[PDB]
């Protein structure tokens, strides 16, 4: 189709203005004080929320060249989302504030290479400032602190958080999932479970809890359908001559099979349960090998010319406890060699990172905390789903602040370490005049986090900042309370990976979004 | 670009009806070789009506070929509100016409009219294997998937109503990725929501899609409002010929619009469509373009053809007037030769009711025997 | 599709010209002195309704951001209508209110997040107040009380839920379904019933009701196919000696079964009557083990491993009278074991609990009554059909209200017990000056139905309001009659659960959609 | 469809008109110093012609007379590519010379049936007349 091209300024000021239009939608969300945003959706009701990238990820404007402004501004939340899970609306102030003084020196009479050239020397030292600066977050304060911190100032969600993390270890995995009461609860798993269920309601040896308990029983690890019993004669009558019991896990088993089985069951000769394997397609054979290496047992695959006549005692596992009930099976203490935990857990771990989906990634870390560890679920209560939504995304938000703060560490809160960063790196020069420029640029936007976060108060900006200014190490302001002291102390921590993050992918987009000098769109 | 297709499967009752619709001629042309059939159907709650204007010798009772075709899909419940055998089917098909002996006179057959005027398309692309644009051909695969796990009964709590959506994307005219998978369909009520997208997507998304095509930017949606248990011809009215573009091509190809189930090939609404894709199929198949459509236009009463005409959107490695020259020389675009050469005269209008009338190897309109001698004569 | 953004007070205003408009339609239905309002249908004739969330499901505005509005409020109605039943334009006149002081506060510039969470508190607080003054309600006559106040002041369907629910007992399945006469029936079920008829019309003998009626007979309970008459000599046989009538339950018995079971009866060898198994699934199964628990036997199922040959008369149920029509089989007074019932009652019960969906939960209750209690239906009788769907609505509404009172408690009813609340709280307190606005906030917002059912009845809610907030304990106003009096007295009840629920849910909504500061919508 | 008839002056001035701006469009090359023509098409690049009948192949004028005009005299052009290969420009130069000279005689108050006879005769001859001058290559 026809296309419209604009050159130089003209361009440059559409694109700065798609730029303030989305950036002042975002902004609105920043801070302990700041506001919700309504987004309206066709398939329902309104979804209000407070997240920078919900926001961002719905905001494109009428004129072309405002959208791409808008578009290319986009990335940056979306990038900062994906990478950290926190830190979006200050990515996205970051680079509005580094787009606005770049754009005003390219507007001075300067060339853009240089001051992106600067831009990034300056990031790259700020970098390795912030590095310097962090400190290890270890105790489960800290956590406490940097979670109620991540969830707009809420002490429950943060305390709650730590006690399931301190609970399931480092190696699990915990999630959140809409609850049905009025207040949060917290659920954890011990061992491993999988939602697999009885076959036959016959097998059940304790109705007062509508469940089956095997004491040292044997598992069977099989593969194939079953609808003929003549396959498992020795097996049964091996394990009929020692009297404790047995576990039948197969893909499906028919009623012929189970005729035999709840009569034998039934007549007291033989005490059997049967439950189906869990899962399916490839992902079911990888969690039967699981149980067979944790059960110290051997799997029984017809594919590889392993036949269930020929199976004997070897090839079954043991376990001190097993518990099924009509929706779960679960097996307590496994007697499986510790060697192969370790190199199965190794394989999983190494074969997460060639998986590209964070599905997959998801479904591999859980079948890592299944085998080795706990698996903890947070049922968020709310009275409305509009209010469940908005919890829900807060306790993730949470989540996903205490998990970076555990990975690499926690710095001052309230945006006081970039100032600490820009102040201790005031020194830095480059090859020419327009790179430090560009470094000058860089240093003074690094201040834009605290001054928004001040006008969100009502406060005057300028004054705060220059009060933080002048303090040392982690003094710096406290919105909530409108009063100075040490960010430390009164528990406004935040993680270095968040900052780290945010202020590269600002900095990445925008220095290349300085450089533009005409566009090329469709005609309206 | 982005652009989608949507596929439906074979519980939806329009497909219901056209499946129906097309049972029955296969039934009459089994038993009359040279009858004259025009029918539709039309399905509700519990209430099942057929109409149309069928001419033939022979006799065939409808309830037993509408009991048979019906239990064929699965409603053999009534869970959905529609059961084969406790449902009742009314006739109301002309069995009789008046010209049966007035016009018995023929002169010659290879030199019949066509019965209706209008211009009709074909259309062929290489970017599938199938020679058939991408999108509506993968939204058939999937449902065609869901059926056959259905069928094979390792998902027995699947249910026939079933809706596919996919999306692709386009970077220099050629496919690049896959950008959305929506699988909408019903299932019973036993299972949980969570379980339910775990099986679908592992499954049916998982083995049908290609691997190397899929990218971490691909989004999957399953049961967007999440709950479709309702289903069945209790939720929507039923009747025949209403989404030809869903069958045909999806939208990628211009259409005529013509309705295909119900008809008999002596119409040329229906076989001329045919021999157009077949034609169509045939020059691409060679290398001589990387898409062509074939533009055939009857006129009714008229016995020759009125204009033949092709376009190439300019990928043709030889000019278009040599491209214009080898279809009328060596494919017999006459109503009834086309008829004769693609020997339609069989009882194979079943399996085309469902799942597309085109994309499919074993149909006689889709051979490729003929491309090699076009590229010999071209060279 | 492009987006139009609204920052601050334009959304602000704009979002409550919305909640103004649903609320302004749906309030004019509270109270005795109510009207009704039209809606109409595209296909067929419009209803006329007097539900607040029949109201709210219909209102829809062409601006964008009123729309907004519109559907965030109608959530209130929607939830109040899904948990209780009843008590939905109370609760959209409290999230109005809630909301209009709200949006005031806001603007005269506190802090929305402070406002919210005084909010949140005083309805904490409000919640266990009630709890505090709520009193039993065991009594026939508060129940009729209820009734007749939940239905627009009509007698004749409080009187006939109250004898209904007495007749039924405490446990059992009340359900309204449309009449043919010009005046309410109730017709109640005495023993078990399951909706499945006789399979051949050759078995009847009675003619005069069209009806077979087997005195004393024998029931054989067969979960497989009936196909060959093979299996069938031994038990009829056992059965011919007795002289014994008997009856068969099966999931489906083939035509050529059928024939020689009508050829003996006709002859007058045995008097055997068959009838399909109800349900499908598990549930067929688990409720045709609750029939042979009923009955005393035991079912013979090919999945256990018990043959049909091998039955003996010890396999076979009994009971007083069977009696099967075209549609529906019932069994009157099965001789089985009480102390057997009662476990497999408590056994369904406890399932119960574990029930996660309402769906789920109803047939439990109802096969619950089926083994325990009875069912009873309640048919409306009216003129023409709208009045019939109107009249229909109001029996549902009193239905849920007299349920909800017996199993939480009633309060004194025509807003009073708020005012009570709200009165007892004067001195809540929270943290800051914004907390304490919201809590006030929140109680002054508290008045509002009180307020709206006298300026329905036509009078200065002001001097009504002062009135009753000057006296103590349930001291009202009864809008009837336009008189001052005991609440309780003069039978004006309201459960505790209803007025619970509004409120939390009413305060759940309007606090968030106080804080909301832009919104943003597609272009018109 | 409805039709639109034109009688006599009317008609020829239009077709002169369509007769005209074919020749003026494909007359431009000509000779050792004709220059070239653009032609436009919808699917790739614009080609750059200097033949005859390719520039004649693509004029298709908005008014329906002059359409009938151009198509009338795209024939010289398509039977001179087909017969020899060369020689369309000349053609239809010739042809719009004699179309032009024709109809100035018949405005003059000549029978355009002799008009055609006195030229085919004269064609004739000419033809014959060439056959004498041609040289052994
Ligand atoms: N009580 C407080 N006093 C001062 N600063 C705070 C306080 N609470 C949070 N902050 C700062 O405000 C920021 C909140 O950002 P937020 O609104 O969560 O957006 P995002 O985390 O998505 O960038 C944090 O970086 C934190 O440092
Ligand atoms: N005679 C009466 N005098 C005073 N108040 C009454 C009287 N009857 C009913 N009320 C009050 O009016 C309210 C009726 O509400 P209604 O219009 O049924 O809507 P909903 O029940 O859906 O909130 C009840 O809460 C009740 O307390
Ligand atoms: F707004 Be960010 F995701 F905390
Ligand atoms: F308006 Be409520 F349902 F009484
Ligand atoms: F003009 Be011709 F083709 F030389
Ligand atoms: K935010
Ligand atoms: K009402
Ligand atoms: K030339
Ligand atoms: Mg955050
Ligand atoms: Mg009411």
């Amino acid at each position: 189709a026809a296309k419209d091209v604009k050159f130089g300024n003209d361009a440059r000021v559409k694109m700065l203005r798609g730029v303030n239009v989305l950036a002042d939608a975002v902004k609105v969300t920043l801070g302990p004080k700041g506001r919700n945003v309504v987004l309206d959706k066709s398939f329902g009701a309104p979804t209000i929320t407070k997240d920078g990238v919900s926001v961002a990820r719905e905001i494109e404007l009428e004129d072309k060249f405002e959208n791409m402004g808008a578009q290319m501004v986009k990335e940056v939340a979306s990038k900062a989302n994906d990478a950290a899970g926190d830190g979006t609306t200050t990515a996205t102030v970051l680079a509005q504030a580094i787009i606005t003084e770049g754009l005003k020196a390219v507007a001075a009479g300067m060339n853009p290479m240089d001051l992106k050239r600067g831009i990034d020397k300056a990031v790259t030292a700020a970098v390795e400032e912030l590095k310097a600066l962090s400190v290890p977050c270890s105790d489960s304060k800290a956590i406490a602190q940097v979670g109620t911190i991540s969830a707009n100032s809420d002490e429950t969600v943060g305390k709650l958080i730590a006690e399931a993390m301190d609970k399931v270890g480092k190696e699990g995995v915990i999630t959140v999932e809409d609850g049905t009461g009025l207040q949060d609860e917290l659920d954890v798993v011990e061992g491993m479970q999988f939602d697999r269920g009885y076959l036959s309601p016959y097998f059940i040896n304790k109705p007062e809890t509508g469940a089956v308990e095997l004491e040292s029983p044997f598992i069977l690890l099989a593969d194939k359908k079953i609808s003929n019993i003549r396959e498992m004669l020795p097996v049964l009558e091996a394990v009929a001559k020692a009297g404790k019991p047995l576990l039948i896990i197969a893909e499906d088993v028919e009623g012929e099979a189970l005729a035999t089985l709840v009569v034998n069951t039934m007549r007291g000769i033989v005490k059997v349960a049967a439950v189906k394997a869990p899962g399916f397609g490839d992902r079911r054979k990888a969690m039967l090998q699981d149980i067979a290496t944790l059960t110290g047992g051997t799997v029984i695959s017809e594919e590889i010319g392993m036949e269930l006549e020929k199976a004997t005692l070897e090839d079954l596992g043991q376990a001190k406890r097993v518990v099924i009930n009509k929706d779960t099976t679960t097996i307590i203490d496994g007697v499986g060699e510790e060697a192969a935990i370790q190199g199965r857990v190794a394989q999983i771990r190494q074969q997460i990172e060639e998986a590209t989906s964070d599905y997959d990634r998801e479904k591999l870390q859980e079948r890592v905390a299944k085998l080795a560890g706990g698996v903890a679920v947070i049922k968020v209560g709310a009275a409305t789903e509009v209010e469940m939504k908005e919890k829900k995304a807060r306790v993730e938000d949470a989540l996903h602040a205490t998990r970076a703060a555990v990975e690499e560490g926690v710095v001052a809160g309230g945006g006081v370490a970039l100032i600490r960063v820009a102040s201790k790196l005031a020194d830095l020069r480059g090859q020419n005049e327009d790179q430090n420029v560009g470094i000058k640029v860089a240093l003074r936007a690094m201040e834009a986090p605290l001054r928004q976060i001040v006008l969100n108060c009502g406060e005057e900006p300028s004054v705060v900042a220059n009060t933080v200014k002048g303090g040392d190490g982690n003094y710096g302001y406290n919105a909530a309370t409108e009063e100075y002291g040490n960010m430390i102390d009164m528990g406004i921590l935040d993680p270095t990976k968040v900052t780290r993050s945010a202020l590269q992918y600002a900095a990445s987009v925008a220095g290349l979004m300085i450089t533009t000098e005409c566009m090329v769109t469709d005609l309206p | 670009h982005l652009f989608t297709s949507e596929s439906v499967s074979e519980g939806h009752p329009d497909k219901i009806a056209d499946q129906i619709s097309d049972a029955v001629l296969d039934a009459i042309l089994e038993q009359d070789p040279k009858a004259r059939v025009a029918c539709e159907t039309y399905v509700k709650t519990g209430m099942v009506l057929v109409g149309g204007e069928i001419t033939t010798s022979a006799w065939v009772d409808i309830e037993e070929i509408t009991r048979n075709t019906v239990r064929e899909i699965g409603y053999v419940h009534s869970d959905m509100g529609f059961d084969a055998n406790s449902c009742a089917v009314l006739s109301a098909i002309g069995k009789q016409s008046p010209d049966i002996n007035q016009g018995v006179d023929r002169a010659d057959p290879l030199e019949q009219g066509a019965g209706d005027q209008g211009l009709m398309f074909g259309y062929a692309t290489n970017e599938t294997d199938v020679l058939m644009p991408a999108p509506i051909t993968y939204a058939h695969r999937l449902v065609q998937r869901q059926a056959e796990v259905r069928k094979n009964g390792t998902l027995p709590w699947l249910r026939p109503d079933a809706k596919s959506q996919v999306t692709f994307q386009y970077d220099d005219g050629k496919i690049v990725g896959i950008d959305a998978v929506v699988l909408s369909t019903q299932h019973s009520e036993e299972i949980d929501q969570k379980s339910l997208q775990e099986a679908v997507m592992e499954e049916i998304i998982k083995p049908i899609l290609p691997a190397e095509w899929l990218t971490s930017a691909t989004k999957f949606f399953i049961n967007p409002t999440g709950r479709f248990v309702i289903g069945g011809p209790m939720g929507d009215c039923g009747l025949t010929g209403r989404k030809i573009i869903v069958d045909t091509y999806g939208g990628m190809a211009r259409h005529g619009g013509g309705a295909f189930s119900g008809k008999d090939p002596s119409k040329v609404d229906r076989s001329a469509a045919y021999a157009a894709r077949y034609v169509a199929k045939n020059i691409v198949a060679a290398g001589l373009a990387d898409r062509c459509e074939i533009q055939v236009s009857y006129a009714i009463g008229v016995a020759e053809p009125t204009s033949i005409m092709v376009e190439t959107f300019g990928t043709e490695k030889v000019p278009s007037e040599q491209l214009t020259l080898l279809v009328r020389e060596f494919f017999d675009l006459r109503p009834y030769g086309l008829i004769q050469m693609l020997d339609l005269l069989h009882p194979i209008y079943k399996e085309t009711a469902a799942y597309g009338h085109f994309g499919r190897e074993h149909f006689p309109w889709e051979k490729t025997d003929k491309a090699q001698l076009l590229r010999d004569a071209a060279g």
